[PDB]
């Protein structure tokens, strides 16, 4: 049961670990949100081959 | 013969230099092949943030 707890307490800190990637939000990406208002991904063509 | 020859040559050189500077000037090029409201455009741009980003 001790070990149970070790690992059981590991599992909850991932766990958080993950809401919390969840719960940040990063800077918008304005760049591909402007190429889409002209409806193509200006980005993903010129790029390609 | 040789010296006329070569008075030729940079009258030739001279036309062309003409000829290239007006060209120049004139750049020459082919022809091109809605506005946006910042609001809808923002809310998009972070919505793409969490797919965009790694």
């Amino acid at each position: 049961g001790q070990k149970f707890c070790f690992q059981n307490l590991v599992h909850v800190l991932q766990d958080i670990r993950y809401q919390l990637s969840f719960a940040r939000l990063r800077n918008s990406d304005l760049v591909t949100a402007l190429d889409i208002l002209s409806t193509g991904t200006s980005l993903r063509l010129a790029n390609a081959p | 013969i040789s010296s006329l020859l070569k008075q030729d040559k940079e009258l030739d050189l001279q036309i062309q230099d003409c000829m290239r500077e007006m060209t120049s000037i004139y750049d020459t090029h082919l022809p091109k092949t809605q506005k946006v409201n910042a609001e809808t455009l923002l809310d998009y741009g972070r919505k793409l943030s969490k797919f965009s980003s790694a």
